[PDB]
């Protein structure tokens, strides 16, 4: 895929979300 | 004497709020699919997506969420400081013309007359209605606080409270606007003004009819459901101000990189960012009550709903704060990304917050120990769980395809991807997401279902009268 | 504590939730650069009025942006990036949020008139993977000028500067042509005034 | 902006962050700094509230989005009029200064390539395999939505794939089409030609010219449309109809490259009414370079 700076800060905002979800997730099993 | 609370009011509107919730994530389900399959569109005027689209929109906010609004505050209220609704009339008028509010909304903007401003669009003539509508709903409750018996007033009703009067302050102002005819006016302002009062207006839509109004109900229900007591009051403190005045300010992050002054824009994100710390005090308040009956979570599925919504309201009021970011929002902006945020919060947080709020208050309002199923909340709980997850992530894979293909230069600084790519690209999250709000909707016809069932059971139903 | 203090909360919450409210918007009023024209720059004619008001009716917002944000990749895509002087004039503004379709800025001479009545008429049909709704009604719909008028009276008493000439005799500008007609010319002044200030 | 309006913004903006850090610190006073489990006195209905202290972290949290805010205005514009102090952009940084950046650092780093290309002949760049993709590159974006994605067009909208040219299949006459643009004029012939001789013309293009075969038991005068075609239409598309790129008049000897249909009522709507195709000028939007290297990308297509 195409990498760019605001790319990547979109990939890891995602990403931050899928952590903060995944661990809140598990968080309540 | 009189000293029963008036549920007639709350009775009205919660069915009412199952109902639009119905009718609203129907036509999110048939847009969406609009979106996959364009002959959806029926070639008809009224059937189109760009009419149907505000259609969904202010049914799902004004009318799904609005009377989600006004059931859970007119209960909560009256329990929370045990006083009879004042004015309960008057009450009873902010019903029918809610419903006079929804109605017109949905015979005018098919008919084509909107205003094209965002979560704005009813032409003034509604404008006026609603504002009427709005006053006498902050007379009674306001009201209703003012002949209250406790000294001290409830924080979730600081929140109401608050959501009540920045809601009439933000629709006054942001549709300002000279009437042409009966149903056409143009906006007071224009340009890079009229986005900023747009915005401000736009984004304290979601701040206190969609955020603080529902952190109220929050404040009510998550601690009555679960029988704790809340969390750190000196955070309610903390983070209602500190929301009320941080969120207001928030404006600007939608318009980043446009023709708005670069200050204004950067206002927006400061601020933004300074947002997510109230914010998250509101599902730290939320979730902290739950600390030692995480137990109940797999007993009681009302439950369930209320501390997964303050996931999802948590998850959305981090993103936001992310996208409100230049960086970040010149890829996020325009793209089906924003979409995704917006039904994460709307979905995951407004719309199972209002959810748990309702199977709790139903039964009760309706002189009844609880729902009819409790097998069909949990059921419920699942599809709508599901449903939103495949909802954002089929929005995010989008948003991201779309920002990154549409910005993707070549090695020779030609762009990569035409228009048409980038959009035939999108097509499979485009079902993806019509499917997972499909499934949604779905998990709401189980709810109607329940609902129905519990409501036969008692004609006289005035059972609680403290 | 202020808790117990119903007037008290409630001014307390009116005063707080202002603040936000009157520094962002307010100067704006009194803001040169987002208040000038470009200096080219001309009120929509009554045809185009009409069209961009058939533009909002039918909802075409709801896909298409009209702001292009300046980056490389933007610029190279729609053209200049849009300016706070091109929408001085547009009560209500019709930037966008979404771009379900491509951003309309500038489509200003970018396409025919007839390939934009084609393409209106039925995009699939000119674009095959379009996901437009098709809107072959703006053809068997005239307009008859009836509000032309009143419209362009409310937009000078709003500060858009048409004159009396303009007024005059904007509705023999609109009668008889179709609501396609004028949503073509609408779209054809897109972005317009900027290229050839 | 005047003074005063800056001014208003930031000392409010300001007022406001310290507003919230006097806010923040005085909820915190009386801090348990730990969980406790203390309750107070007063129930709403079933709820009563722990006197609990604001979680460290979520403080900690707070505190640094409000420095950063403080950071971020000091750093970039925001309060007022003030302008950025962040390095590296003089006399500060705008939206409109960072596009140029970029765009400047994008002219440098991609300038040569188009200057290497823009000496050559539009014929030499079609020679250039990496130039002819480049070519295409460009045609996706601004060329494909009417020709086709294919670039082989549509009823409209001609096929700039095949060997047949309506202005001139040359580079120099190619180049022109994209860059100054074109509009075609073909008059309408009904009211002139009379309802049967526009049947007539068209019965012969289609038949004797385009070697098309008619409809059957369609009586038209076929030695009608022959002389009709011979006082009128020879002038402009020539006469056995080779056409002439001159005027765009298409060639009528063949169906292969007509963009409004074959058939012959299709043929009789174009010659009672006319057409007049318009291919929209480039040189405003994408500028002589793009404009040569596309006229490469069509010349190369027939080959
Ligand atoms: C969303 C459901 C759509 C609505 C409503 C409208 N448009 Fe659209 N448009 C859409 C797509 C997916 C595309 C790209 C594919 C295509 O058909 O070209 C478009 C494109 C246009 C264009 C061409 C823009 C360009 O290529 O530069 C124009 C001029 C345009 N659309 C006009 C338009 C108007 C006037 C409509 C409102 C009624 C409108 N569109 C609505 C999808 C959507
Ligand atoms: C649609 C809105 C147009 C866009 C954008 C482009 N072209 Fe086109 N082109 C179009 C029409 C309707 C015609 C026919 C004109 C006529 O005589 O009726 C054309 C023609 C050309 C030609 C000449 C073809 C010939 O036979 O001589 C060329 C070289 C040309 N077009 C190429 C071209 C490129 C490179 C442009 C993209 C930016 C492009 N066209 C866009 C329709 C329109
Ligand atoms: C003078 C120059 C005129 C005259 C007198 C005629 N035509 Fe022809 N024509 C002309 C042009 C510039 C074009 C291109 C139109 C466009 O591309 O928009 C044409 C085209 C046609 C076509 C369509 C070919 C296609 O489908 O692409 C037909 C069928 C046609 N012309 C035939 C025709 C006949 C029968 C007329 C004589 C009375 C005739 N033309 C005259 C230019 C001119
Ligand atoms: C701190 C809290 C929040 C912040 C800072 C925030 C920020 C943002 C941002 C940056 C966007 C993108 C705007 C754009 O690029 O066009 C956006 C869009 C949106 N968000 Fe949020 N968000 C927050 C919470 C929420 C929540 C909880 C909801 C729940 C409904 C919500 C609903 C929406 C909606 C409806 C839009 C779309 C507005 C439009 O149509 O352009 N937001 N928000
Ligand atoms: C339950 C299933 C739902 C589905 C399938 C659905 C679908 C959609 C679709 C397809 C769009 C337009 C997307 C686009 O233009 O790209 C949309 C917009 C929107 N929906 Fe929903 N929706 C659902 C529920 C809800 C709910 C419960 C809310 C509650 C607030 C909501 C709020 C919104 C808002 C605010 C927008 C506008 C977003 C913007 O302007 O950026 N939706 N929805
Ligand atoms: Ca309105
Ligand atoms: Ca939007
Ligand atoms: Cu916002």
């Amino acid at each position: 895929m195409f990498v760019d700076n605001v790319v990547l800060a979109g990939v890891v905002t995602v990403g931050l979300m899928v952590a903060f979800l995944a661990g809140f997730g598990y968080f309540i099993w | 004497t009189s000293t029963a609370y008036s549920y007639k009011v709350v009775r009205q509107f919660a069915i009412m709020t199952v109902v639009w919730g119905i009718v609203g994530m129907g036509l999110g389900v048939f847009i969406a699919a609009q979106l996959a399959w364009p002959f959806l569109n029926f070639d008809l005027p009224w059937t189109s997506f760009g009419r149907l689209r505000p259609l969904h929109t202010n049914a799902v906010i004004f009318a799904f969420g609005g009377c989600a609004l006004f059931a859970t505050s007119y209960y909560s209220v009256q329990r929370t400081c045990q006083t009879t609704l004042f004015a309960p009339k008057l009450a009873a008028f902010t019903f029918w013309g809610w419903q006079l509010v929804i109605l017109l909304a949905a015979i005018s903007l098919p008919l084509g007359f909107t205003s094209s401003k965002e979560y704005a669009e009813l032409e003034w003539p509604i404008d006026i209605l609603i504002t009427i509508v709005w006053v006498a709903y902050a007379v009674v409750f306001f009201g209703t606080l003012a002949k209250r018996k406790v000294k001290h007033i409830y924080v979730g009703n600081w929140f109401f409270g608050a959501f009540i009067l920045t809601v009439a302050i933000l629709h006054v102002v942001n549709n300002l606007e000279i009437p042409v005819t009966a149903m056409k006016s143009y906006s007071l302002y224009a340009g890079a003004t009229d986005a900023m009062v747009q915005w401000w207006y736009g984004h304290n839509a979601v701040g206190f009819f969609l955020t603080a109004g529902f952190l109220g109900i929050m404040y009510y229900f998550v601690p009555k459901q679960a029988e704790r007591p809340v969390y750190s009051y000196r955070l309610s403190i903390v983070h209602f101000w500190a929301l009320i005045t941080v969120y207001i300010w928030a404006g600007p992050h939608h318009l980043h990189y446009t023709a708005l002054p670069d200050w204004a824009q950067s206002l927006g994100m400061v601020m933004s960012l300074i947002l997510l710390a109230p914010s998250w005090g509101g599902m730290i308040n939320g979730m902290m009550t739950l600390s030692g009956a995480w137990h109940k979570l797999r007993s009681d599925p009302i439950l369930r709903f209320l501390v997964v919504s303050l996931a999802f309201y948590g998850m959305s009021t981090f993103e936001g704060p992310m996208m409100a970011i230049k960086t970040v929002n010149a890829l996020s902006h325009y793209t089906d990304w924003t979409i995704g945020h917006v039904h994460a919060g709307a979905l995951g947080w407004v719309a199972m917050v209002s959810i748990g709020a309702l199977y709790h208050l139903v039964p009760k309002v309706f002189g009844r120990e609880q729902m009819h199923s409790i097998g069909l909340i949990n059921t419920h709980f699942w599809l709508a769980t599901i449903g939103t997850v495949l909802y954002i992530a089929s929005m995010w894979v989008n948003g991201i395809a779309q920002g990154l293909m549409w910005r993707a230069i070549n090695d020779d600084g030609t762009l990569t991807y035409s228009f048409v790519e980038s959009l035939e690209a999108s097509h499979p999250g485009f079902v993806v997401r019509m499917i997972g709000g499909a499934i949604f909707f779905a998990g709401m016809l189980v709810m109607a279902y329940n609902t129905w069932r519990t409501v036969q059971a008692a004609k006289p139903a005035e059972y609680d009268a403290a | 504590k202020l808790e117990k203090n119903v007037g008290l909360l409630t001014l307390f919450m009116i005063l707080a939730v202002s603040i936000g409210g009157l520094t962002q918007i307010v100067p704006l009023f009194f803001q040169d650069s987002v208040n000038e024209p470009v200096e080219g720059m001309k009120p929509y004619t009554a045809l185009q009025l009409e069209g961009r008001d058939l533009y909002i009716r039918e909802g075409c917002v709801g896909c298409h942006s009209q702001m292009i944000r300046p980056f490389r990749a933007e610029t190279e895509r729609y053209g200049h990036y849009s300016v706070a002087g091109e929408s001085v004039y547009d009560h209500p503004f019709l930037w966008g949020s979404k771009r379900t379709g491509p951003d309309l800025a500038r489509v200003g001479g970018r396409y025919s008139d007839d390939w934009h009545r084609a393409h209106l008429y039925n995009p699939r049909n000119v674009v095959p993977e379009s996901k437009m709704p098709s809107y072959p009604w703006l053809v068997e719909n005239t307009l008859d000028g009836k509000d032309t008028a009143k419209k362009m009276s409310a937009l000078r008493m709003l500060g858009v500067p048409y004159t009396e000439e303009d007024i005059a005799g904007a509705r023999d500008s609109v009668n008889g042509k179709t609501e396609m007609d004028a949503m073509v010319a609408y779209l054809q002044v897109l972005g317009t005034a900027l290229t050839n200030k | 902006m005047s003074t005063f309006w800056s001014g208003y913004i930031a000392l409010l903006t300001l007022g406001t962050i310290v507003a919230l850090f006097w806010l923040i610190f005085a909820t915190r006073k009386g801090e348990s700094a730990g969980t406790t489990d203390q309750t107070m006195g007063h129930a709403f209905d079933g709820i009563e509230e722990y006197d609990n202290p604001l979680p460290r972290w979520w403080f900690l949290l707070f505190i640094g989005t409000l420095v950063f805010g403080i950071l971020y205005l000091v750093l970039y514009p925001g309060l007022g009029n003030w302008k950025g102090v962040l390095p590296g952009y003089e006399g500060g940084w705008t939206q409109e200064k960072q596009w140029e950046r970029e765009v400047a650092q994008a002219d440098e780093k991609y300038g040569p390539i188009f200057a290497k290309y823009a000496a050559m002949s539009v014929e030499e760049v079609a020679q250039d395999p990496q130039a002819v993709k480049m070519g295409a590159r460009l045609f996706a974006n601004y060329c494909s939505i009417c020709h086709g994605s294919d670039a082989k067009g549509s009823l409209g909208f001609p096929n700039l794939a095949d060997q047949d040219w309506r202005w001139g299949g040359d580079a120099a006459s190619i180049k022109t089409s994209i860059l100054n643009g074109r509009i075609a004029a073909m008059p309408a012939w009904g009211q002139a030609i009379g309802e049967e001789g526009v049947k007539n013309v068209a019965a012969f293009v289609r038949k004797d010219l385009a070697g098309l075969p008619l409809p059957e038991g369609t009586d038209a005068d076929l030695s009608a449309g022959k002389n009709v075609y011979a006082q009128t239409c020879a002038v402009c598309h020539g006469q056995g109809g080779e056409g002439m790129a001159a005027l765009g008049a298409p060639k009528l000897n063949s169906a292969a490259g007509w963009i409004y249909g074959s058939s012959l009522g299709q043929l009789q709507q174009t010659i009672r009414h006319g057409r007049n195709g318009q291919m929209p000028a480039q040189q405003q939007y994408l500028g002589d370079d793009k404009v040569h290297l596309l006229a490469a990308y069509v010349y190369s297509l027939s080959q």
